[PDB]
């Protein structure tokens, strides 16, 4: 269930616990759960007011969001998450195929003219 | 003969002048090409729709 | 003035840089590519030119020192695409 | 306008014709069935624009003109120094 | 007024021999001598040559000589065993456009009307076309003097002939490029003239020493090309420059990849044709 992006049916799991206690397994269970959520939460979202993305790890309002909102981004504002989906730097690049390739051609001539 | 292939040629001459109007521009209304061939909006949609058929 | 990577102006530029109002740049700049002192093309809608030619002028001193930078590391380009032809084809040519 | 313009509003021309717009349209029908002046005009946006085509491959070809214009102006600085600095310091 | 300029191989080996025959002064000399040829067509050709007798003495370097009965009788014996040849003008030796060539050429315009010069090479260290040509002009003109006249270069290359690409291919017999495939534009061309870019850009770079140092007149006209160079610096890479680069990269490959797969179906029909030979004479032979 952690495998496919199944995360409540994992926590049902952490209401079905049959055989001994598995206490400290499942608390680390929480904690990489913790970050991958705040990993989650760094998606192309839109606004998220302080209720909804407040609830899905699982806490009703403490200041442990604080420590999320300020560990990554999208901003603590007028119940807000701003969302910085620029991916706009890194396209439109004909040099870094021009040293490649300017190998690669000279790579097949190589193997086509001269006898090995 | 010709009360026969009047109206045949009728068809012919009316794809004709519909492809004269219809080539200076781009995308345009559908109620000036109406407006400027003096005929209805309706069955012009239709011909209209066989043309790119 | 401006550097070669724009060098497109608006209307708005000139009405300040100008003082002139907005209907009479275009005119103006009609008659500034008729004569043929610049060469560059005018879009209406977006309110831009994007001129492409300009009439070479003088220069002192300094300006030279901006086409001396700007020449140097245009050398050593030249040296480091060719260093892979030298190295790469070696084999094929003796 | 068709030599000097890019893409101008179908107001901003009928404004120096000092006539209709459908009077320009007229006037613009006729240019281009007699293809004598390209034109793509526009009857939404008034938005006409000239001397517009696709351009698949012109855009490298004309690329590559400036390249030969390039280079065969690089050989002629090169060949026109060399003589200029016999005429202040040849013996 | 000219195209351009047309010179035999006979003519560029004729003013060596020539430059070794005089090459015991040690001192100085340059060899000057008479160019002849027939230019037709707006074409400039050029065919014999000889060299006249020439000497140059250092102070006061405006004392120049050329023995025009040598000039006159030798003509006339070349116009007499060549009535097709004529004078095409004159040449000297060039390193380095020696000051005397500013009169040399009006001293003898009264034969040849485009009386042409040729800078030619004895020490030959280049990567270019070691032939030089310049032409006559004259100007009541801009801003240097009242009698103006610079020399200009018409555009130069070794013209062949029938008779003489028998003679030079038999007198190479050295390491040669033939054999034109996939390689010979990759080294006259691509290893070459990559590094014949150096020396123009470095040319360049030369008449730079003047910032605040060098000679003291500054640009008035040099500066017109430069100021152009910087501008005709071709597009960027943002608009569909890059996108259309990948177009035909995406089209000229195709053909290759064409190509290639033919190449592995033809050499494996030539494997079959082994294995009838191998395996169809070890019974028969043995």
């Amino acid at each position: 269930y952690l495998m496919e992006g199944s995360y409540n049916k994992v926590f049902l799991a952490k209401g079905n616990i049959p055989a001994e206690s598995y206490t400290f397994f499942i608390d680390i269970l929480l904690d990489t759960i913790r970050d991958e959520i705040a990993g989650c939460i760094e998606k192309a979202y839109e606004k998220i007011l302080f209720t909804e993305a407040t609830r899905i790890l699982f806490f009703n309002t403490p200041k442990k969001m604080t420590d999320y909102a300020k560990k990554r981004g999208w901003v603590l504002g007028p119940n807000n998450y701003y969302s910085f989906a620029s991916q706009q730097q890194k396209p439109e690049d004909t040099t870094i195929p021009s040293t490649e390739l300017a190998k690669q051609v000279i790579e097949y001539a190589r193997q086509l003219e001269m006898i090995v | 003969i010709i009360s026969t292939h009047l109206a045949k040629l009728y068809d012919n001459l009316l794809e004709q002048n519909l492809i004269r109007v219809i080539e200076p521009f781009s995308r345009v209304q559908i109620e000036h090409i109406s407006s400027l061939i003096k005929l209805s909006k309706a069955d012009v949609e239709r011909k209209l729709s066989q043309m790119i058929l | 003035t401006r550097p070669a990577n724009h060098r497109q102006l608006t209307f708005e530029e000139i009405a300040k840089s100008a003082k002139i109002t907005v209907n009479e740049v275009e005119l103006l700049v009609m008659k500034a590519l008729s004569v043929g002192l610049v060469k560059g093309s005018i879009d209406e809608v977006d309110k831009r030119v994007h001129m492409t030619w300009v009439q070479p002028r003088v220069l002192d001193l300094q300006q030279i020192k901006g086409m001396k930078d700007r020449l140097e590391f245009w050398c050593t380009d030249v040296k480091s695409m060719e260093m892979l032809v030298e190295h790469q084809a070696h084999d094929i040519l003796t | 306008m068709a030599k000097y313009y890019t893409r101008i509003t179908m107001k901003r021309m009928a404004q120096l014709l000092d006539l209709s717009v459908d009077e320009s349209e007229a006037f613009l029908s006729n240019l281009v069935v007699n293809k004598t002046i390209f034109a793509k005009v526009d009857r939404l946006a008034g938005i006409i624009n000239f001397q517009r085509p696709k351009d698949p491959n012109n855009l490298l070809n004309d690329w590559s003109q400036k390249l030969n214009s390039l280079m065969s102006l690089v050989n002629k600085t090169t060949h026109l120094i060399a003589k200029e600095e016999m005429i202040h310091n040849l013996q | 007024a000219v195209q351009k300029v047309v010179v035999h191989p006979l003519v560029l080996l004729s003013v060596v021999d020539h430059f070794n025959r005089i090459g015991k002064v040690g001192n100085q000399k340059r060899v000057v001598g008479v160019l002849l040829g027939s230019w037709q067509k707006k074409v400039l050709d050029v065919s014999n040559s000889f060299a006249v007798p020439f000497d140059e003495d250092d102070k006061d370097d405006s004392v120049w000589f050329l023995d025009h009965d040598y000039l006159e009788n030798m003509y006339g014996m070349f116009k007499k065993v060549n009535a097709r040849e004529r004078i095409v003008g004159w040449y000297h030796t060039g390193p380095k456009l020696h000051k005397n060539d500013i009169a040399i050429n009006e001293l003898m315009k009264r034969y040849c009307p485009n009386s042409v010069l040729v800078i030619i090479d004895v020490k030959p260290k280049d990567l270019g076309l070691p032939t030089e040509a310049y032409i006559s002009v004259e100007e009541v003109h801009d801003d240097g003097t009242p009698t103006s006249k610079t020399f200009e270069h018409v555009t130069s290359e070794i013209g062949a002939e029938e008779a003489e690409e028998v003679g030079v291919e038999h007198l190479l017999r050295d390491i040669k490029d033939t054999t034109v495939g996939t390689l010979s534009q990759r080294i006259t061309n691509q290893v070459h003239g990559l590094k014949g870019l150096n020396s123009k850009l470095l040319d360049i770079r030369s008449y730079l020493e003047k910032v605040a140092t060098g000679k003291l007149p500054i640009n008035h006209q040099i500066i017109y090309q430069l100021q152009d160079v910087f501008n005709l610096l071709p597009d960027v890479s943002l608009q569909e420059f890059v996108k259309a680069f990948y177009l035909k990269t995406n089209d000229q490959m195709v053909v290759v990849y064409l190509a290639s797969l033919i190449r592995s179906v033809v050499a494996l029909h030539n494997l079959i044709n082994n294995k009838i030979a191998n395996r169809d004479a070890e019974k028969k032979e043995g």
